[PDB]
């Protein structure tokens, strides 16, 4: 039939477009590991020339980075409900991940 | 007909495409596993951190908020509706407490 | 009615969609 041809050509491209994206995240995952390995190796070398204190000057993985304007007021609320955190901003913000900051710093 | 073996050809290619995805699904699932094994060595966890200087170099200006939470922590951000508009972040952590560093 | 992100278990594509949503806000249809 005919629409059995239109159905597989749309499904083809789909498969193709998905298999492609999968091969992209697959190398990204590889890049994530080498970046993590080098980051560890980098911190071990720095410790041999110096140990940094825990709550200060250090951020452990995983983490996120929230970026907003200097004029933006940030509020942190904890309620009666458990395992809940609520941050409020009076203006727009951006969220960045551990993976992206590792890429921005090289590895 | 031009269409009936446009079919047989297309229906001959998707299985190569099918198996390629099966392969790519197995490669991804034990690449992820190998990533999980590395980040929970106790020696590796000891040095899995970043400093202020690193954050500052990748984020020019402004106010920076660093939030650290255990794995599996869920982050929910609602739509900027109006009630003034609301920009918020809902954090749910079941495995522990969260640590927030104000970067300068 | 909201976008979700998971610490050490969610693609960075998730945060990109979150950042775009916040920057754009409510859109005309």
């Amino acid at each position: 039939f005919a629409q059995e041809c239109q159905n597989l050509e749309v499904e083809r491209q789909r498969r193709l477009e998905r298999i492609k994206q999968k091969q992209s995240q697959l190398q990204e995952l590889i890049l994530q590991q080498i970046a993590f390995k080098n980051l560890v190796q980098r911190n071990r070398h720095a410790e041999q020339q110096a140990r940094p204190p825990p709550p200060n000057s250090v951020i452990h993985l995983p983490f996120i980075i929230v970026n907003t304007s200097k004029k933006t007021v940030i509020d942190c609320s904890i309620s009666n409900d458990k395992f809940e955190y609520l941050f409020n901003f009076d203006n727009t913000f951006e969220i960045h991940d551990d993976i992206e900051v590792l890429k921005r710093m090289g590895m | 007909k031009e269409v009936i073996d446009r079919l047989r050809y297309l229906k001959a290619e998707i299985e190569d495409l099918e198996l390629k995805e099966r392969e790519l699904d197995q490669q991804k699932l034990w690449l992820q596993q190998s990533i999980k094994n590395v980040m929970d060595d106790s020696i590796n966890n000891r040095f899995s951190y970043v400093t202020h200087e690193d954050i500052c170099n990748c984020f020019n200006g402004d106010t920076l908020l660093a939030i650290q939470a255990p794995s599996g922590t869920q982050l929910e951000v609602p739509i900027p509706e109006m009630g003034q508009k609301k920009y918020q972040i809902n954090l749910k952590s079941h495995s522990g407490p969260i640590h927030v560093l104000l970067i300068n | 009615s909201a976008l979700l992100y998971k610490f050490n278990g969610s693609p960075s594509k998730s945060l990109k969609d979150i950042n775009n949503m916040i920057r754009q806000g409510e859109q005309r249809t």
